[PDB]
């Protein structure tokens, strides 16, 4: 989808074909006609996305990107590092809303220069605004008890001021009743003068979702899980046609109960972790030449409750950056780069950074070279813990990669391999109960990306192979897919809208749960289909269907297991 | 003489508090022992349930790995329990040392005047 904009990189709106490293974008649009009815469910479709789950909707779920660790990827929401990840240190975007998703930018390899911890493996932005007038109310049922209820609108208040709102149900089976999503959001944004302008924005869901949990008799079964996210951020942004600046504040609070419904939630039986996460972002940027150079800070406060993350008291992490960024097209050779200092509570400073250059030696075709470092803090548990250690370094990462993209004969494509060798990764220790540093991973890996028309009709190919290693036992990392094949098919025909989305995933193994001592299996590698449709009704109204899992062809992601079968999902929108 | 029948008179009170003395932090003594004894065994339950869902440490998806959390957290609560309830019986064990000896002495210097 490429020389359409982006903000991801460095912070600030740039063509996607400035941004030297690999960038996918996932529009409202997109996400429609995939009817997709979850975030998992639409990085799942994108290059180097390799996804896990115990279930379905609402359970917990582990985003490998490019073999990295599950803590390896920032996921960033409205580039403000995601609240659902504070207490446990990895993202799990179950829990998040998909009514809420409105743009996805994801820019893999390294960017921790730019944004700080947890920039491993790539950077994925879910995006919450959009620019849409009008006023749309959508529904939807399907399998397991699926419905949805849905209205969202953007009106000018004022025509220099605009209103956004959504609210959003969505319960689903699977567990009993087991997984309740209510959202509600709000925004409203300003235009002081064509260029200074200001926004706030509130939203927040609450949802319940119901699980498989490990019985001990005579003990509590904490089997359900009643999480309450609220989020708030007001910003100032000056948009000139030489110099950028935006100052943005946020607040985010999470309660997050599990709990047994016969005693409680506010039980000693119940765990409770509750979160508050403090942002405040300072970013700037002038035109230099054919590029820019860009300066920000990003000051980050989490705080906890006392028995939050397994801990017993309560804590506050507090990290400042500081980095800075840089672009220059000259000639035909291309040149980012970015650097940024940490300083992080409990470890000091940690210093990152990138650089690249690209080349185009022919007109329509350049080769990219990258290098870069990034790393990983530290989390709750494994600094204070019983299994802690509160003199951890950062886990750190350098990076490597080759490219060459072309657009020959109306086919937009890249073959890229890669390099990623993480250090310091903190691991557990049996005998001594406790964290410690020690620990290595090779990753090589490479990635094909191709998307063409022929006819009315439109594809987005991809393949990945990855093959991540321990860099002492030269063996597999558990759980990853040593390859999986990504494709899509797009016609429009006699006015209906068709979708036909295959994925072959590959081979993984993991730990069989079941005989102690567990061993291995290997996981089938599998391939599947989904198909989808969508019909203008009138020009207000479209219907929409969609079968996931075509062929009823079922297996797993994490061993043991069930993940859902053939379902239908029958759905309607009504925009005016 | 009678200067010295008051310095028994004083001595033997002397004595008396001391048995008093020690007979509290006797009874402080064996409190806190028992406290700690306690809190020592719950921590080791603890410990040994760490032992159990170890087994699922290094693997975030399993479900015996929350076992293993859970197991860490009743661990910690119960670490510093045995850390308050130590240090409270080492400051017992200093006070029935003290007392023990303080009454000991006090006793040697009863016997000398004592000599009539
Ligand atoms: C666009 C491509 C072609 C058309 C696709 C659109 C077809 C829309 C079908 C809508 C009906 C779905 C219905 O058949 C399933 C039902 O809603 N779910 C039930 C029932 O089926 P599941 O096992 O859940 O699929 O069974 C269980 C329990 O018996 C329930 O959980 C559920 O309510
Ligand atoms: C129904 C009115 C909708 C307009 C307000 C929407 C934005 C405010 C969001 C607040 C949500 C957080 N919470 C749970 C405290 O409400
Ligand atoms: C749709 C109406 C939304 C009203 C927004 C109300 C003001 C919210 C202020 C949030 C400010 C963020 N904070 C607390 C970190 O400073
Ligand atoms: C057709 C209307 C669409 C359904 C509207 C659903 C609104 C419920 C939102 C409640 C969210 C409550 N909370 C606490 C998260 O703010
Ligand atoms: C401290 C170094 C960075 C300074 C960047 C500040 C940029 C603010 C942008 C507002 C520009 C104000 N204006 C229109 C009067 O030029
Ligand atoms: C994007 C937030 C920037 C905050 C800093 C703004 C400071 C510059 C303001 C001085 C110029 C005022 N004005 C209206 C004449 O442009
Ligand atoms: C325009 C952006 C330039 C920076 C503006 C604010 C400076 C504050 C930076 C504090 C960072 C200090 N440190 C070493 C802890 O990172
Ligand atoms: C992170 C650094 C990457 C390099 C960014 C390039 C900045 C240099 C621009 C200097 C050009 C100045 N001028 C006016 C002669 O064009």
């Amino acid at each position: 989808s490429p020389d359409t904009l982006v903000v991801t990189a460095n912070r600030f709106e740039q063509p996607r074909s400035t941004v030297l490293a690999p960038t996918t974008v996932v529009t409202r649009q997109d996400i429609d006609r995939w009817q997709s009815t979850s975030v998992n469910d639409v990085l799942r479709r994108l290059p180097g996305v390799d996804i896990t789950q115990n279930g379905g909707s609402g359970q917990l779920s582990s985003i490998f990107i490019r073999g990295t660790n599950a803590s390896h990827v920032l996921v960033l929401i409205d580039g403000v590092r995601l609240n659902l990840a504070g207490v446990s240190g990895s993202a799990d975007l179950s829990q998040f809303p998909i009514a809420l998703v409105q743009r996805v930018e994801y820019i893999r390899g390294p960017r921790s220069a730019v944004y700080g911890s947890d920039a491993i493996g790539g950077v994925v932005n879910i995006i919450t605004t959009r620019d849409e007038p009008g006023t749309e109310i959508s529904a939807g049922w399907g399998s397991n008890s699926y419905q949805n209820y849905d209205v969202s609108t953007q009106q000018q208040l004022g025509d220099k001021t605009r209103v956004t709102l959504l609210g959003d149900y969505a319960h689903t089976h699977g567990d009993n009743d087991g997984f309740l999503s209510k959202t509600l959001y709000g925004a409203l944004e300003h235009n002081f003068t064509d260029a200074w302008s200001g926004f706030v924005r509130g939203y927040g869901y609450d949802n319940r979702t119901n699980y498989d949990a490990y019985y001990s008799p005579g003990s509590p079964l904490l089997d359900t899980r009643k999480l309450y996210s609220q989020s708030w951020d007001a910003g100032l942004r000056y948009n000139g046609e030489l110099i950028k600046s935006q100052l943005i504040t946020s607040y985010s609070h999470s309660k997050d109960y599990n709990y047994d419904p016969h005693y409680g939630r506010y039980d000693s039986s119940a765990t409770l972790d509750e979160m508050k996460q403090y942002t405040v972002q300072w970013a700037n940027n002038v035109i230099v030449g054919h590029g820019s150079i860009g300066a920000g800070v990003d000051w980050q406060k989490q705080t906890t409750t006392p028995g939050t993350g397994y801990v017993e008291d309560g804590y506050d992490q507090r990290n400042t950056g500081i980095y800075l960024t840089g672009l220059q097209q000259v000639g035909d050779f291309t040149f980012e780069g970015a650097a940024r200092s940490d300083d992080n509570s409990q470890f000091g400073r940690h210093g990152t950074w990138q650089t690249s250059a690209g080349w185009e030696f022919i007109e329509g075709y350049r080769f990219i070279a990258s290098y870069g470092t990034s790393y990983k803090a530290p989390n709750l548990g494994q600094l204070y813990g019983f299994y802690g250690n509160p003199n951890l370094d950062p886990e750190k990462s350098k990076q490597w990669e080759g490219a060459f993209e072309g657009l020959t004969a109306g086919v937009n494509w890249r073959i890229s391999g890669y390099r990623n060798d993480v250090s310091d990764l903190i691991d557990y220790d049996d005998h001594t109960l406790k964290y410690y540093n020690e620990g290595k991973a090779r990753i090589k890996g490479v990635e094909a990306t191709a998307n063409f028309d022929t006819g009315p009709l439109t594809h987005t190919v991809s393949y990945d192979y990855v093959d991540a290693r321990n860099a002492i036992t030269d063996t597999p990392l558990l759980r990853r897919a040593k390859q999986q094949v990504k494709y899509q098919l797009d016609w429009q025909l006699y006015d209906f809208d068709w979708g036909i989305t295959y994925q072959y995933l590959g081979t993984r193994y993991d730990k069989d749960y079941s005989s102690y001592p567990y061993q291995t299996v290997k996981m089938g590698g599998v391939s599947l289909w989904d198909l989808a449709v969508a019909y203008p009704v009138t020009s207000h109204l479209t219907v929409r269907g969609k079968i996931a899992n075509l062929f009823d062809k079922d297996y797993e992601t994490v061993y043991g297991y069930q993940t859902a079968g053939r379902e239908y999902t029958l759905s309607g929108s009504y925009t005016f | 003489y009678e200067r010295a029948r008051a310095e028994l008179n004083q001595a033997n009170e002397d004595v008396a508090r001391n048995q008093e003395r020690q007979a509290k932090a006797v009874q402080v003594y064996n409190s806190r022992k028992s406290e700690l004894d306690a809190a020592n065994k719950t921590l080791a339950d603890a410990i040994a349930e760490i032992k159990q869902f170890n087994r699922f440490a290094h693997d975030p998806m399993a479900g015996g790995h929350r076992m293993w959390q859970m197991a860490g957290l009743k661990a910690q609560r119960a670490q510093t329990d045995v850390n308050n309830k130590q240090a409270a019986f080492d400051a017992a064990a200093k006070e029935k040392s003290d007392a023990d000896a303080a009454l000991s002495s006090a006793m040697e210097s009863r016997k000398k005047k004592e000599d009539k």
